[PDB]
């Protein structure tokens, strides 16, 4: 009863950020780690142990 | 040369495991798996032990004519989402208490009817046959004979009762009790036949606690299920 | 009569393309897709193999011979051709018998079907059956145990341009009995039992739930038995009768009935591969 | 009582005035000028056979070389990806299983099912058949998923709307998480093993704290049951899949979803969701006998991963991002690159 109200009050008072910043951060991470992924960028047959 | 040696080790170990799976596949193909399901206070507890102890989660083993069967209970879940793991069984056994129609306050039978209807139309259980058991025969007979409680008040469609033609009453039985029993049987078979589609069926049986012939009944029904499946496989039925 | 001879070439040539196409399609469908790898489907694979040889090895040479009316190869080659023809013919029926017996075990013995038939036993049965087909086919025909005795026969063996079928009574009777007469009673008995079981099940279901609720089985059994009996029955009685008494059946009737017999290889895929799984397999590839 | 309910309403009212104001511009507008990745084609490299029945779960090892899978015949098999040779076959006391996991150290393997017991096996035992070491009990409902937080403690989610953090040495529940109404189906751990999420059956996702024992936030974008959940490599996002064939990507910091993936040509369910090493590609299974590959930033299909004759119920992407493996009810496991 009262514990539910206390928990709801605890969760309500949480700082937030603009969605633009989060989208920019996600795009930055995706751009930064683009080269490493073999699924995204093809790799030579020699480097592939599955051939 | 150590590398060659290690490849040699892997081959020999695959060699034992591969052999072991083959022995195992034969046993898993020999046995048949059943699912036991019923409402509360139905008498599933009576059926699991009273029938198997003489014949010889909860997994039960019994042998009939040197043919392996394996029965799973459901332990002691208004929603049912684990039922998707039971779409490869041979048959599903349904046990419902026949005597509890007046007792409640939705009539308990009505809840059992709703459960049976929901199970019948499940997407994952489109090709699973149901063996239906009706317990509490003597209680039902005693309630019908010299009983203050009336079927019509609880179930209003009973007003028109005509024992179904081809009625085969047991010896020395009053017509009223048979007309009562066949009403419930037809009520369940209506739901069974509404969307049968010819792929799966429902087998009505009447039983009590004392009788032990049900173990042979299950065997005969399983044989019939396999026969009908094979006949439909080759476009003969 | 240029038009008639030319027209016959059109009919014989079409009959071989269909035979090749059907069997190669069935074989590719069985081999490529792993969901069709089933104990029963091995027999269909074998049956198909025998037909392909008949379509590729026997039919075109016979058509060329009946068109030219003069055999242009060696005597050893025509003996080999006869051996190949008899091998394919006597191997294209035992497979049907085996399939019928397998269906009998699958329907009338539901609780022991898995144990009785395994992936290992199917190979044993296939190897054993193809072997018998060879023993009648090559051992008597290659060694000259089967040569006839009358003057015309010997005149044809001596000549290097004619090669026709002349045999004694014993070989003809034995080959006919081994190839056709034995595998008929077994199939009849099997299908009668299966039909009885189907009728029993239909009566049971009608008694159980007739109020709220044999044609398909009759139609299917009628097709599967009638096509085979019609295709292969007349030849295996004409074969006996022309040896029992001579100067009764002329050569053209014999050849016509024999060629009627050869058509049976073009219908087995149409009958034994009508399941929806085969339909979706055919739609998946080359479609 | 009712005044306390008014107090809760007071608290509920503030969030909307906050999430509405925070939403400046969606990611769809922001991510518009980035060129598409183009068509990506993938072909089967290896095929694994040996399972007598359908497959429910699998988990890649930490060396990208070995993996473990469980079936309904009661058998865990540990494979070798490069050589396609089996290594172990672990019999089970029961038959029905629903989850499996692999240790970071590669010496323990866990598996639990309909029975209310989570077991742990010792792979690295000298001169012995691998054997049961511990049996964890205490749940009143069927287990659904379990992951190794460390080599000594496991977190498990059950079907009685509860989650717990176990201890291997003693076998007792250290912390218990409550608050869900429907059965909890799946969970995923953060890379730093600091927080873990869980998508329940009541169309709701929650974020928990392992050390404290209480739920920080809650997202309710979906409308039906949630069957799978993954977690972004960065640690500031996670994507969930629901029965309505819709994939949604949420955000921890923004506290609301940013982009949803759906198509009008699909009406089937979803069973598994996994990301890639770069986070650019989202891989999701389906009930349409095939798999799909989405784009994280564009919400556009970039390929079709088909070839299975039965439904797909498992998925996993290697730590090094070398290959992706799919499991199906057809008793076949496939490894694709
Ligand atoms: N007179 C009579 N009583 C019966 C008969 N069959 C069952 N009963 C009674 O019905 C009771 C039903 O309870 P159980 O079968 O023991 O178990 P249960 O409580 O129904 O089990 P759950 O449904 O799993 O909760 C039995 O304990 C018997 O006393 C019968 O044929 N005749
Ligand atoms: C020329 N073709 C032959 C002629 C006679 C014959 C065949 C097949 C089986 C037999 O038992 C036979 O007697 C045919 O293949």
């Amino acid at each position: 009863a009262r514990k539910l109200v206390e928990q709801l009050k605890m969760e309500a008072n949480i700082d937030r950020i603009k969605v633009s910043k989060a989208a920019a951060d996600l795009m930055a991470y995706c751009e930064a780690h683009a080269k490493e992924d073999p699924l995204l960028t093809p790799v030579p047959a020699s480097e592939n142990p599955f051939r | 040369e150590d590398q060659r040696n290690e490849e040699k080790a892997q081959r020999e170990a695959n060699k034992k495991i591969e052999k072991q799976l083959q022995k195992d596949k034969q046993v898993y193909r020999a046995t048949h798996r059943l699912l036991l399901l019923g409402a509360g206070e139905s008498g599933k507890s009576t059926i699991v032990k009273q029938m198997r102890i003489l014949h010889v989660i909860f997994e039960t083993k019994f042998q009939v004519d040197k043919v392996n069967f394996h029965m799973f209970d459901v332990g002691g879940d208004e929603r049912r989402k684990w039922i998707q793991c039971f779409n490869d069984v041979t048959a599903i056994i349904f046990v419902v208490a026949s005597s509890s129609y007046n007792m409640v306050q939705t009539n308990r039978l009505q809840e059992a009817l709703n459960l049976f209807k929901s199970i019948w139309n499940n997407r994952w259980l489109r090709t699973i046959s149901v063996i239906l058991f009706l317990n509490k025969q003597d209680l039902l007979a005693e309630k019908v004979l010299a009983g203050k409680s009336k079927i019509e008040d609880y179930f209003p469609e009973f007003a028109r009762y005509t024992t179904p033609e081809d009625a085969t009453p047991e010896p020395g039985e009053d017509p009223r009790v048979t007309r009562a029993k066949y009403f419930i049987r037809d009520e369940f078979l209506r739901i069974s036949t509404a969307s049968g589609d010819g792929r799966h069926y429902c087998y009505p049986h009447f039983t009590c606690a004392v009788d032990t012939e049900n173990i042979r009944r299950v065997f005969n029904d399983c044989r019939d299920i396999i026969q009908r499946m094979h006949l439909r496989q080759y476009e003969l039925l | 009569d240029e038009v008639w001879v030319v027209g016959m070439g059109i009919v014989m040539s079409l009959i071989v393309l269909a035979i090749v196409f059907g069997n190669v399609l069935v074989i590719t469908a069985i081999a490529k897709f792993e969901r069709l790898q089933t104990v029963t489907n091995y027999f269909i694979t074998s049956l198909a193999c025998a037909d392909l040889v008949m379509g590729l090895a026997v039919v075109p040479f016979g058509a060329a011979h009946i068109l030219t009316k003069t055999w242009t190869f060696g005597n050893f080659w025509c003996e080999f051709w006869t051996s190949i023809d008899v091998l394919c013919v006597t191997a294209s029926i035992e497979t049907l018998c085996v399939i019928a017996v397998d269906r009998y075990f699958a329907i009338t013995s539901p609780f022991k079907y898995q144990s009785l038939l395994t992936k290992n036993k199917a190979r044993v049965i296939i190897l054993m059956v193809w072997i018998v087909s060879g023993l009648t086919s090559f051992l008597p025909i290659q060694m000259h145990w089967y040569r006839a005795t009358h003057q015309e026969a010997i005149n044809c063996y001596a000549e290097e341009t004619c090669c026709d079928f002349f045999t004694n009574q014993a070989y003809a009777i034995a080959s006919s009995i081994v190839s056709f007469y034995v595998p008929l009673v077994i199939m009849v008995f099997v299908y009668s039992r299966v039909f009885q079981e189907a009728k029993r099940q239909l009566q049971k279901i009608d008694k159980s739930e007739g109020r709220f609720h044999e044609h398909k089985a009759l139609k299917t059994l009628g097709i599967i038995m009638g096509t085979f009996t019609l295709c292969w029955l007349p030849f295996f009685i004409v074969n006996i009768v022309h040896v029992i008494q001579d100067n009764l059946i002329r050569k053209e009737v014999y050849i016509l009935l024999n060629w009627i017999g050869y058509v049976n290889s073009g219908f087995n895929p149409l009958i034994y591969c009508r399941s929806p799984d085969f339909r979706i397999a055919f739609q998946e590839l080359l479609c | 009582l009712d005044q306390l309910r008014q107090e809760a309403e007071q608290l509920k009212n503030q969030i909307r005035d906050a999430r509405k104001a925070c939403a400046d511009a969606t990611l769809s507008q922001i991510t518009n000028n980035i060129d598409p990745v183009g068509r990506i084609q993938m072909r089967t490299r290896r095929t694994l056979r040996g399972h007598l029945a359908k497959i429910y779960a699998m988990h890649w090892g930490t060396d990208s070389r070995l993996l473990v899978s469980a079936s309904q015949d009661g058998k865990l098999i540990i494979w070798d990806s490069y050589t396609t040779n089996k290594v172990h076959a672990i019999p089970l006391r029961s038959s029905w299983v629903m989850t499996c996991a692999y240790a970071p150290s590669g010496n323990y393997v866990a598996c639990g099912g309909l029975d209310n017991i989570c077991s742990i096996y010792n792979l690295k035992t000298r001169e012995g058949n691998v054997r049961v070491s511990r049996e964890l009990a205490g749940h009143t409902g069927y287990l659904s998923c379990c992951r190794f937080l460390d080599d000594n403690q496991i977190v498990t989610s059950s079907g009685d709307t509860t989650c717990a953090l176990w201890d291997i040495e003693t076998g007792q529940q250290t912390t218990t998480f409550t608050g869900h109404t429907g059965d909890v189906m799946s969970l995923s751990l953060a890379p730093d093993t600091r927080l873990f999420v869980s998508g329940a059956c009541d169309a709701s996702a929650k974020l928990w704290d392992v050390r404290e024992g209480m739920c920080r936030q809650t997202f309710t974008g979906h409308e039906s049951d949630i069957n799978a959940i993954c977690f972004f490599p960065n640690g500031n996002a996670f994507a969930t899949g629901s029965d309505d064939a819709t994939c949604r990507l949420f955000d921890l910091r923004a506290d609301q979803e940013l982009m949803t993936y759906s198509h009008d040509n699909i009406i089937c369910g979803i069973t598994s969701v996994s990301f890639s090493k770069s986070g650019r590609l989202l891989l999701a299974g389906y009930d349409d006998f095939n798999c799909n590959v989405w784009d994280a930033l564009k919400a556009d299909r970039a390929g079709v991963l088909a070839g299975h004759d039965n439904r797909v119920s498992c998925l996993g992407v290697t730590d090094d991002g070398m290959a992706v493996a799919t499991g199906s009810w057809d008793s076949f496991l496939k490894i694709w690159n």
